[PDB]
RNA sequence: CAUAAAGACCAGGC
């Protein structure tokens, strides 16, 4: 059956599938096929088209099938990659620390469809047999595949001096002869990017075995993901009692600097930068200071994260979320902008009734000091709503012009 | 290459509760027993509901729904009754079913509470767990409810109304030696009721050679089955399944060869 | 409208065998059991019991999909020992445990009351 | 301003403005100006004093109400373009009191700031902990939540009526909900929620429901469809008549069963009606007879609740019939929390397989944690903690948007006293194997809303059916 | 250029990780209405007399 | 300096519009005017 | 509407504990004391009584179809 | 018949002039939830056309503080063009300047 | 004669009286009545 | 008798005004129902507040491509007593005329 | 054919091709008096 | 095996 979601932006949005009948009311499909259709599961519907001839069925089977469409001709990248849970559980599962006793390995091998039936010899033979996550994942990688990639957290220092190939953080990657020697997988490895392990599996081996590569990863690393489990909780969004004083110190520093600049501009001592009106150079300077603030506090909150914190577990693997979200949660939400500029004057020379006329300070014009964890103040909440309205409007307006 | 021999300690035994401790046992047998406490223990709960006159402000299958969730006393005749699928006769006989009858009308001005105590059974051994009163519905003056019901023998796999038990607590390795869970900060976690350790130390030292034993249970009954016979009925049923596998398994190994 | 009736879980209709047995050609001396209309309740028991037997090299189970009620148990044993014998011996051992657990639990009941 | 505060010659409705640099003085008595009340500040002190609140707390049987509070010159109505002339303070004990000098002249103080939120946005606990598009999405979905809409619904005859069996007032509620009457007509149910990746069926926005709870009446609803029917006289001898058609008398005849109709051609209430079942027999004398009889919407599979027969405007016999069907939440339905987290149900697991704590509690609903980081709804987490405190303490927590008096840390310190990990993290045991789950999953009650959208009404399947008249192409809809 | 067509079924999608990439869960009602036209040969005539 | 980018600039390119919203011309300098900011300033005066 | 039998999460019977519950609240005890006096320990049971809204007393005001 | 008509259809004006007549007034009230009803009874509708892709009819203006809900609005071509009212907002009903 | 730090009771008592005299829909009723 | 005007529920001229709880229960009306809508032909219609530009006040705007640099205008009505509007523009032609 | 009144709740017997006004209350809305034939529910 | 028209506006979904 050919299978569809509106709108169809590119040809990967229509792909022929292979029917399997299931109970209840809904279509069901594997989640690596999520990214081609843009789908998420909330109220999403998709059309099902059934070829009525063996000739057209052969056309769909030898042209539009999903395993043939993995690599897109658009970006010469693979369309489908490991997404959502399975990617995070690949990261956490591929660390050196993961060790597996006998029965767990029995289950994980039980969910491999391509597996030979030969239990590998564990990494640690004595005192007790322990397989390692890389050792079982090496059984997933089909044939003999050769790849070298680098994990996200990989610094640039390990390449310069000693420990090029040791990589104290277990980082980089090596895959030799169809075996994973070292490295932690992430969006830069199993995910969709040029020359990723999946892409190399496609061009080197083929589509047939690559499909089984996806499916095997999915099944085994979900059914292992049951064991450790994954979560987000308020303890993951909280920093140290020291980091809060660090961040607030940085904030008060920044706002004091802004006061200094504004009090310079009142005395005319601010000299216009060539090519800029005094308002332009003023807004430029203030934006410099505030962006320096929020960036520094962000980096601090990112240094305050424990290895156990789950925000880091989602962001480092690139499964979902980004560093800026951790910054807005722990430290500072940051400057809000309406039409690319700092919050305008709706009233006469003031932003809200509370603020005093001709106040260019960070608070009046919409810089948000609080973070989502601590919660916004009311005026910062309204400015925040103004900041989101522009996003919603852009989302609604752009679609028609893009489709046309 | 043989089955281990477990042991049991019974600490608290009441009509609502049983706390027992199984020792020298596998983990899978433990989780499977606490699972049979829910799934496979047979019980009597109302299934077939027929309503004659419903003037109540609650629509029919809402009340018919709430009749199935009323516990019935299963303590004895469940072993005697047969599943309605295995019954010989068409429809209903005293072997496969128990008939309950409900006749209520509100004559007085004050609101009347229709409760399980109004349910009347053909046999004395099944009360609606009245030796307070489960509220079936309320009736204003002039309102009337008259209905028949047949209760059957079923277990929790079918529908949750056949669950004999409330929440079943299960725990093992309360002080964490085995590291089956890793606390990022162990000092922030309160200690379990079964903790063997001093209050200055957070956890027990890591034991590489150990495996889970001394499984702590709590079984809290819904009132249908006294909690002492929930475990017995559970083990009996699970054992019955295993014997069935031995049977049909043996038949297949004999037939295919 | 498409909801299956409350029993697809255990009750077997016409033609379905409870247990079906298929040999595994990937490995010598390995067999595969298929248990219709069961779930992890039984499979976890049997798997954990088969891992005690020193002659059993591999024991595992899976449900290929939860909305279907089925179990697949792969068993690989040492040479000159049939995995079917290991599975039978596993079941017999399990019964030998559960009966003892029943009896000791009854002794414990009768002791906790006026004992 | 004095004469308006005393309401002598000037209604409190009139707005008056002095624009100083343009020298104008404006007075607007016009209709349509949107204006809101505000407290009045003389110097640094409010005009609202202790005797005012003393009489307002005793408001019952004092015949003393808001109008007498306006007549005291304590509160004052102000509209938009007058706000350009005003200085507002957020809260008196903050902005009125003396600090390093910002402003003196404050002429007003808002009553409470959370009143800037509308009706649908006032049901969101902790809206300031959320990303604003999520407050918007929730303002959109909160309109679609099933509940008991009006208490007289048994009397009313309406098309497409959704009603929930067991509505619950939230465990975490805003102070303003009291005045939305959201205690008496709640739409939703509280549930025990563990945020975890479990079997992988909750990935993306999907949600894993406990099936054993669904069998106990959880999110189980009733759907009332209404059917209008009109007897009429149009042609000279041509008329419509309610009656039970006979197999061969009338012209148009469908193989569907007419045997459920009564002597007047109307199904009596209490009969199960399925697809093709004929609710109302109606015939038209043909200048022998034609069948205009009405049918159910296909596959609905339900019971006739109510049948009423009346006379309309013109005086012809006019019959309404309400069929109702009970719908049990499926793995196709659509569920949204109060913060804007929405998704379908990936699958239902029985109480057997649901992960359980040391105490036997199993989550009714499991949501995927990947919803949190990018969508950035923390108020879902904070709510989920405050509800876990509120269930134990016996008190219904206060989520009203800006307290400054409810920290996450204070909620944690209140939780840790009841025997729980103060962050809400809690040890779970795997359902299937009983082994501990290594990570500690975050559990707490959160208030969830079933949504009007349900898969049974969205499913469609097509093989060579009816065809459009003009285009000779398949029908639309 | 486009038109409303037959043998097409629309419904909501729900994630199943247990399928393969190219498979899809189809409910039994959509699988009940939608049909595939088939030619009878000496190979399939038995199966088609069963159906 | 700002430049229209994204969908609107794509409309200006695909439409081959007569008057774009932000026409811009980049200029490079051959001689000592390139490296020295003085002669560069001279060309800056001569192009405006 | 009306208090459910069989608490959703665990399955304990909360359906018979509503009326008496009100009685406690009618005299002295706060909800925390009343829910402990009724013997509801784990909070999945407590949320049944604590969060319940009773609409049956509202629906019983309207006169029935038959006198 | 005129009042009943222009209230019934929602087309607002003379029915023979209905082309020139504005539409969108007097929709059927939403009975889904008491909250949905309270919301539908308190609402604003901007006359500006829905198709127009121009922003700032739409955006959130500082003058909307406290009188109009910043969060609540439909999503579609209607973003920012339909505005529900804040709780304390009261529309002045009008009087004479006698 | 002040109400400091007790304010959280005051604001909600005065809001209480507000929504007690009027209600949410008063705009409609006043518009139609006038 | 010139004609019948539809009545807004629970307003001063409705039969549901001034009635307490018991009376509204005898009449099968919900005490929670806020009212403020219409019943026409059985449907319940709600007049939606329509945003418009204020009248009698002078405005000044600047359109990009107009002949005018600055356009002031007054949209003016009399008392609401009669007539839709009268729009007068007072504008300043651009000095950029070549 | 018995239609229950919607005002005084007094059942009246009335026949086809007759206007509907309940005797003694003069009320125009009748209800259909729940049927005889019996319908089964499952307690599920 | 045939009939329920078409169009209009409005609300909503992704
Ligand atoms: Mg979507
Ligand atoms: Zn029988
Ligand atoms: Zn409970
Ligand atoms: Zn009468």
């Amino acid at each position: 059956v050919i299978f569809n979601r509106q709108p169809t932006l590119h040809k990967m949005s229509m792909m022929g599938h292979r029917v399997r009948i299931l109970p209840w009311s809904t279509f069901r499909l594997n989640l690596s096929v999520t990214t081609p259709y843009n789908a998420d599961f909330d109220g999403d519907e998709m059309n099902l088209h059934l070829p009525q001839s063996l000739e057209t069925r052969a056309e769909i089977q030898e042209l539009a099938m999903v395993p043939r469409m993995i690599v897109t001709p658009q970006s010469n990248r693979p369309v489908m990659g490991i997404v959502q849970d399975t990617l995070t559980a690949v990261r956490k599962f591929t660390k050196r620390d993961v060790f597996l006793e006998r029965g767990e390995v029995m289950n994980l091998l039980m969910f491999l469809s391509t597996w030979d039936g030969k239990v590998p010899q564990p990494a640690i033979l004595k005192p007790r047999p322990l397989w390692t996550g890389k050792q079982i994942f090496s059984l997933i990688i089909p044939g003999h595949i050769n790849c070298i990639r680098t994990h996200s957290t990989h610094p640039d220092d390990e390449d310069s001096g000693p420990y090029k190939h040791i990589s104290p953080g277990d980082t980089k990657v090596v895959v030799e002869n169809g075996e994973l020697i070292m490295g932690i997988l992430c969006k830069k490895s199993l995910g969709t990017s040029a020359g990723s392990l999946v892409h190399i599996s496609y061009l080197e081996m083929g589509h047939d075995i690559t499909r089984l590569f996806y499916s095997n990863i999915q099944t085994v690393i979900n059914n292992w993901l049951l064991i450790e489990g994954h979560t987000i909780g308020i303890g993951d969004s909280i920093a140290d009692s020291k980091t809060y004083q660090d961040i607030q110190n940085t904030i008060k520093k920044a706002k004091q600097d802004v006061i200094e600049v504004i009090e310079k501009a009142h005395n005319n001592e601010l000299e216009p930068t060539p090519g800029n009106t005094l308002r332009q150079t003023f807004e430029n300077q203030v934006n410099r200071i505030l962006n320096d603030a929020r960036d520094k506090t962000g980096s601090s909150a990112q240094k305050s994260l424990s290895e156990y914190n789950n925000f880091k577990s989602m962001v480092v693997s690139g499964a979902k979320g980004s560093k800026i979200n951790i910054s807005q949660v722990i430290a500072v939400v940051g400057q809000q902008n309406v039409e690319g500029k700092r919050i305008p004057f709706g009233f006469k020379h003031r932003t809200l009734p509370h603020f005093i006329k001709d106040d260019y300070g960070p608070e009046s014009r919409g810089f948000v000091e609080n973070s989502y964890l601590a919660g916004l103040t009311p005026t910062e909440f309204f400015f925040h709503a103004m900041g989101g309205r522009e996003g919603l409007i852009d989302t609604a307006v752009k679609t028609a012009e893009t489709g046309y | 290459p043989y089955a281990n021999q477990p042991t049991v300690r019974i600490t608290e035994l009441t009509d609502e509760n049983v706390k027992f401790i199984i020792e020298n046992t596998d983990l899978a047998v433990a989780n499977s027993i606490r699972r049979v406490f829910i799934a496979e223990v047979p019980i009597i709960a109302i299934d077939w509901v027929q309503i004659d006159a419903n003037s109540s402000v609650l629509h029919d299958e809402f009340i018919a729904h709430r009749l199935g969730l009323i516990p019935l006393t299963s303590d004895d005749i469940v072993d005697k009754l047969q599943y309605s699928r295995d019954c010989t006769c068409e429809e209903f006989c005293p072997e496969c079913s128990v008939e309950f009858t409900l006749d209520v009308r509100c004559n007085e001005d004050q609101t009347r509470h229709v409760t399980s105590r109004d349910l009347i059974s053909n046999s004395p051994r099944v009360i609606p767990v009245t030796s307070d009163d489960i509220l079936i519905v309320k009736l204003r003056k002039g309102q009337e409810l008259r209905l028949r019901a047949y209760a059957k023998k079923g277990f929790g796999k079918e529908h949750a109304k056949w669950n004999p038990t409330a929440g079943v607590a299960f725990e093992y390795d309360p002080d964490n030696a085995l590291r089956h869970t890793v606390y990022p900060k162990p000092e922030e976690w309160p200690k379990s009721e079964y903790s063997e350790l001093d209050e200055d130390e957070s956890q027990a030292p890591y034991d590489p050679n150990g495996k889970p034993e001394r499984f702590y249970y709590n079984v809290e009954s819904c009132g249908s089955l006294r909690p002492e016979t929930i475990v017995l009925s559970a083990l009996s049923g699970l054992k019955k399944k295993l014997s069935d596998l031995q049977t049909q398994l043996s038949h297949e190994i004999q037939s295919d060869v | 409208m498409n909801a299956p009736p409350a029993f697809e879980s255990f009750l077997l209709f016409e033609g379905e065998k409870k247990i079906t047995i298929n040999k595994d050609t990937k490995v010598p001396n390995a067999c595969l059991f298929t248990i219709n209309k069961e779930d992890h309740t039984l499979g976890n028991i049997i798997k954990s019991q088969l891992l005690k037997d020193p002659q059993v090299l591999f024991a595992g189970y899976k449900v290929p999909h939860p909305l279907e009620h089925k179990i697949i148990i792969r068993v690989q044993t040492t040479p000159d020992y049939s995995p079917q014998e290991a599975f039978t011996n596993a079941i017999t051992d399990l019964i030998s445990e559960l009966s003892l657990l029943e009896e000791r639990f009854r002794v414990a009941i009768k002791d906790k009351q006026e004992g | 301003r004095k004469l308006r505060r005393q309401m002598d010659i000037i209604v409190s409705e009139v707005s008056m403005i002095r624009d100083i640099r343009e020298r104008e003085i404006r007075i607007y008595t016009d209709a349509g100006r949107i204006c809101r009340p505000l407290l009045i500040v003389e110097k640094q002190k409010l005009l609202l004093k202790k005797r005012h609140i003393d009489q307002l707390k005793e408001r019952e049987y004092n015949n003393y109400s808001w109008q007498d509070l306006v007549a005291s010159g304590v509160v004052e109505y102000i509209d938009t373009l007058e706000e350009e002339t005003v200085m507002l303070a957020m809260t008196p004990d903050d902005l009125q009191e003396k600090e390093v000098a910002y402003c003196s002249t404050y002429t007003h103080c808002e009553i409470h700031p959370s009143m800037i939120l509308g009706v649908c946005a006032s049901i969101i606990p902790f809206p300031d902990h959320n990303q604003s598009p999520r407050n918007t999405y929730q303002s959109a979905m909160g309109k679609q939540a099933m509940g008991v809409y009006i208490t007289n619904f048994h009397v009313r005859m309406d098309t497409l009526a959704h009603v929930l069996y067991y509505p619950q007032k939230p465990l975490v509620t805003t102070r303003s909900m009291e005045y939305l009457r959201f205690r008496e007509l709640p739409a939703g149910i509280n549930s025990i929620v563990a945020i975890a990746s479990y079997t992988g069926y909750n990935q993306e926005d999907s949600v894993i429901m406990n099936r054993s709870a669904v069998d106990r009446g959880f999110f189980r609803s009733v759907f009332y469809r209404s059917y209008k029917e009109q007897e009429s006289k149009k042609g000279f001898d041509q008329e419509e008549v309610f009656e039970k058609p006979t197999r061969e008398t009338c012209q148009g005849m469908r193989h569907a069963i007419y045997d459920k109709l009564d002597d007047d051609g109307l199904i009596a209430p209490g009969v199960r009606v399925s697809g093709d079942d004929v609710i109302i027999g109606k015939t038209v004398t043909l200048p022998t007879k034609r069948d205009c009889s009405t049918f159910l919407r296909t596959s609905e599979t339900g019971i006739v609740d109510q049948v009423m027969v009346t006379l309309n405007q013109e005086g012809y016999k006019f019959c309404k019939i309400r069929v109702r069907s009970v719908r049990i939440p499926q793995i196709g339905d659509k569920f949204a929390s109060r913060h804007g987290q929405k998704g379908t149900c990936g699958i239902q697991y029985r109480q057997e397989d649901m992960p359980f704590t040391c105490e036997g509690i199993t989550p009714d609903i499991i949501i995927n944690p990947h919803a949190i980081p990018s969508r950035m709804t923390i108020g879902h987490l904070i709510e989920c903690l405050q509800g876990k405190v509120s269930a134990n303490k016996g008190e219904i927590g206060d989520a009203t948007p800006f307290n400054d008096a409810v920290n996450v840390q204070k909620i944690s310190n209140l939780l840790s006293d009841y025997g729980y990990h103060l962050r809400g993290n809690e040890v779970l045991y795997n359902g299937f194997t009983g082994r501990k789950i290594t990570s500690q999953i975050f559990i707490g009650p959160t208030y969830y809303q079933r949504l009007k959208h349900m898969v049974d009404d969205k499913i469609h399947s097509r093989a060579r059916g009816p065809i459009q008249i003009l285009n000779r192409q398949p029908m639309e809809g | 250029m486009g038109k409303r067509v037959d043998f097409s079924a629309r419904t909501v999608i729900t994630p199943d990780p247990n399928l393969s990439i190219d498979q899809v869960g189809v409910p039994r009602s959509i699988a009940a209405n939608m049909t595939f036209a088939e030619i009878v040969t000496p190979f399939n005539i038995d199966r088609l007399q069963e159906l | 300096k700002n430049v229209t980018l994204g969908v609107p600039r794509l409309k200006e390119l695909i439409n081959i519009s007569k008057k774009p919203k932000t026409p811009s011309l980049t200029v490079f300098l051959l001689g000592q005017s390139a490296r020295d900011a003085e002669r560069a300033k001279d060309i800056l005066c001569r192009l405006e | 509407m009306i208090i459910p039998v069989r608490c959703f999460t665990c399955g304990k019977i909360v359906g018979n504990k509503w009326e008496a519950y009100l009685g406690l609240l009618q005299a002295e005890y706060t909800e925390g004391d009343a829910l402990d006096a009724l013997g509801l320990k784990r909070y999945c049971c407590r949320r049944m009584l604590l969060a319940h809204v009773d609409l049956i007393e509202k629906l019983l005001n309207y006169a029935p179809l038959e006198k | 018949d005129g009042l009943k008509y222009s209230l019934a259809t929602g087309n607002w004006g003379d029915q023979k002039k209905a082309h020139q007549a504005r539409a969108g007034v007097s929709q059927v009230l939403n009975r889904l939830t008491f909250a949905s009803t309270l919301s539908h009874l308190r609402r604003l509708n901007s006359p500006i056309g829905r198709d127009g892709k121009l922003a700032k009819p739409r955006q959130l203006h500082n003058t909307l503080w406290g009188m109009v809900c910043p969060a609540e609005t439909p999503e579609g071509h209607a973003v920012g063009l339909v505005k529900n009212l804040a709780l304390m907002a009261y529309i002045s009903v009008g009087s004479q300047p006698s | 004669e002040i109400t400091p730090d007790l304010w959280q009771e005051a604001c909600w008592i005065v809001i209480s009286s507000y929504f007690d005299e009027k209600g949410l829909v008063r705009q409609q009723l006043d518009s139609f009545d006038e | 008798f010139i004609g019948k005007i539809p009545i807004m529920l629970r307003s001063t001229y409705c039969l549901l005004n001034g009635l307490t709880d018991r009376d509204l229960c005898e009449l099968n009306e919900c005490p929670l129902d806020p009212g403020g809508y219409f019943i026409i032909n059985g449907s319940e219609k709600v007049l939606i507040a329509q945003e418009k530009m204020a009248t009698n006040t002078v405005y000044v705007f600047a359109k990009k491509d107009s002949k005018y640099a600055y356009t002031g205008e007054c949209r003016s009505c009399l008392e609401n007593s009669s007539r839709p509007t009268s729009t007068i523009w007072v504008s300043m032609l651009a000095r950029g005329g070549q | 054919m018995i239609y229950i009144c919607g005002e005084c709740h007094t059942e009246n017997e009335i026949k086809s091709r007759d206007p509907i006004r309940c005797r003694e209350c003069g009320y125009r809305i009748m209800y259909k008096k729940r049927t005889k034939r019996l319908v089964v529910f499952d307690a599920r």
